């Protein structure tokens, strides 16, 4: 199970702060440490600090400019960084990782999501991608669909409620007037479409929001 | 704080072949270095710790060798799932640092697009918008170009393309081209086309459609 | 039974905990300072034997206030205890041999 | 005796920006390196002392940063009071020995 639990995504005003958690599960010893690392667009892996919550002490990086404050809670198992005043500058995912005193990060979070930005959530739109009536078909056909209008980053697409594996690319979103716009794309065999259905499923955490879209023929 | 230099930046293999990632440490750190897998979009995932530990559940492909300063990553016989970021890592001396990252690319053979045109949808003309999305798909080389005609003339404008990350399914490359306009410029207009034009073929590869 | 060796044996359950406390207590003080090696639990269980000893070989050693205090603290206690199991055999060693002359 | 090399020997920053003055010493010192800010006219100040500890009455715009040979005395948005001499200076080892010096520039 899923050692260590964050949310997908935080948005931000310039100047704001965010607290991020990160709760750990599974075996927990007074030796673990819990390490932040920050990731930009691209960009590598940044250390920005550990807490050790059997005792509280927290180190930070001396390197970059102090915006986190980390803290734990040792009842619900939580972990805590504060970063405040925030600019574009730290916009990013922010890892968090477990380690066992020992110099490794065994396992990591999933990351969260940081935008820094003064606009305001939105979530997609989701349109349908089926061939029209001259298309002609193989063994396979692809389908896909369009998630368009949203902020901030990510949407988190799969197909069949994940069942649906092999065939699937999802393109990065492209930003036009403070607005996101992706398309995924799914390619299964002809025969089995539209006898066997075919779904998208478009997760948007910034928004709480997941919808469905079903993939039938057009008329 | 230790350095960790990590170069080539980008390592281009074949399928099969063993590969060795650098990674330099600015001084001595016995063999405290730890490595990690980052596929695109993914958390990272430890694969070695000190230097040459195996981690269960890693194929047994991987493997680590090095001591002092000078350290390596090693893949026996490179597949399509390895194509990701990797990262060492160091814990002799506070504070842990990370190098900067080799990317793993993969040489495979060459690959014509699949293309497919998609119509808007209704749900979408509803809303006065028009999307016309053009997939380009599973090809080899990465390097490629998009065209878009509407009844005949070469469009331009309201263009926005993506293109992915080598794919770790097959090691293709793939591009989608989206022309949006509103539901009366989509109106005004009766055929809609797309040309891609990649090294497999001197001709382009053409698909479209007419809104009747 | 006989204080010396009740004292012993107490001698090396406090040692024990001693190194145990006092690796965990030097990864807390040393991590935070840049430059610092003993930042990982069972290498400074290893640096907290050979300092107990006092064999100090200079593969590890603190480098802050507190990782220092607790280093004193762990060769207190590593000198005093060997110190301890000398004392409870010469107790051992002179009581025999007043009993092997007739005393 | 310890060679502190500080290059660049001139830093040009706009105002508001995060500035890096750079300090390598010819061998490994822990963190026995310590910051001195000389404006014109003046005597040298003491900013920063073992690398990265503030002293009281330094604004907190002044951090440093480093261990071994390697050290950065940083500032987070340069103002221009900030116009400057800066050099380092190195405690580990007889005799104390100061870098050359950076000037700052807005
Ligand atoms: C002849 C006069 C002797 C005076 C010496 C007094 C030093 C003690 C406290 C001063 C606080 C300080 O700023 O030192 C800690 C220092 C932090 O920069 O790091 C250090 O590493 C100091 C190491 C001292 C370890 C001593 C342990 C002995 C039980
Ligand atoms: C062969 C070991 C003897 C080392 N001693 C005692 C051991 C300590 C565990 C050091 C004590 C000094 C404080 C004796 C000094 C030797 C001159
Ligand atoms: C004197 C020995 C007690 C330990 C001192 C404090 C422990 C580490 C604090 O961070
Ligand atoms: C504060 C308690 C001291 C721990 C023992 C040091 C080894
Ligand atoms: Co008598």
């Amino acid at each position: 199970q899923v050692q260590l639990q964050q949310p997908g995504a935080e948005l931000v005003k310039p100047g704001a702060s965010v607290k991020l958690s990160c709760k750990a599960s599974g075996y927990t010893f007074t030796s673990d440490w819990i390490h932040w690392v920050k990731q930009r667009p691209g960009h590598g892996l940044e250390w920005i600090g550990e807490i050790i919550p059997s005792y509280g002490r927290a180190n930070y990086n001396e390197k970059i400019q102090k915006k986190a404050t980390l803290t734990a809670d040792k009842s619900s198992s939580t972990a805590f960084m504060q970063l405040s005043s925030l600019t574009s500058e730290d916009s990013a995912v922010y890892y968090c990782a477990r380690e066992r005193g020992d110099g490794y990060f065994a396992v990591w979070g999933a990351g969260t999501t940081v935008t820094v930005s003064s606009a305001k959530t939105t979530p997609p739109s989701v349109y349908p991608l089926a061939p029209g009536s001259a298309a002609q078909t193989n063994s396979m056909v692809t389908l896909g669909c369009l998630v368009k209008g949203y902020f901030p980053e990510p949407v988190t697409v799969t197909w069949n409620s994940g069942s649906l594996s092999s065939g699937v690319h999802t393109f990065p979103a492209v930003l036009q007037s403070d607005l996101y716009t992706l398309s995924s794309s799914v390619t299964v065999p002809s025969s089995s479409w539209p006898s066997e259905t075919v779904t998208c499923n478009v997760a948007h955490p910034a928004s709480s929001t997941k919808v469905d879209k079903k993939i039938v023929p057009r008329d | 704080d230790i350095l960790l230099t990590q170069s080539p930046a980008i390592l281009s293999v074949s399928p099969g072949e063993r590969v060795s990632f650098s990674c330099r440490a600015s001084q001595s750190i016995g063999t405290d270095i730890h490595w990690y897998q980052q596929r695109t979009n993914g958390s990272p995932r430890l694969l070695i710790k000190y230097a040459s530990e195996s981690i269960s559940g890693i194929p047994s492909r991987f493997s680590g060798s090095g001591s002092g300063t000078d350290f390596t990553l090693s893949i026996n016989s490179v597949e399509s799932e390895d194509i990701a970021n990797y990262y060492c890592q160091q814990s002799n001396r506070w504070p842990f640092t990370f190098g900067s990252g080799t990317k793993l690319e993969i040489k495979r053979a060459d690959a014509a697009p699949t293309v497919s045109i998609f119509p808007p949808s209704s749900e979408q003309l509803t809303s006065g918008g028009a999307s016309v999305v053009c997939f380009l798909n599973n090809f080899y080389p990465k390097d490629i170009n998009v065209k878009w005609k509407i009844d005949g003339s070469e469009r331009q404008n309201g263009v926005l393309n993506s293109w992915t990350d080598q794919d770790s399914k097959d090691s293709t490359y793939s591009m989608s081209s989206t022309l949006t306009l509103t539901k009366d410029e989509y109106e005004r207009h009766n055929s809609y086309t797309c040309e891609a034009t990649h090294k497999t073929s001197t001709s382009p590869i053409v698909k479209s459609f007419n809104r009747n | 039974s006989a204080l010396h060796w009740r004292a012993a044996g107490a001698a090396t359950v406090l040692l024990v905990i001693v190194l145990l406390a006092g690796s965990y207590l030097a990864v807390l003080a040393e991590r935070g300072a840049p430059g610092a090696q003993l930042i990982t639990y069972p290498r400074a269980l290893w640096w907290s034997v050979e300092t107990a000893t006092t064999v100090g070989y200079g593969d590890l050693y603190p480098v802050t206030l507190w990782g220092r205090c607790v280093a004193v603290v762990v060769m207190v206690a590593g000198i005093t205890s060997f110190g301890l199991v000398t004392a409870a055999l010469a107790t051992w060693f002179v009581g025999r041999e007043q009993e092997r002359r007739g005393h």
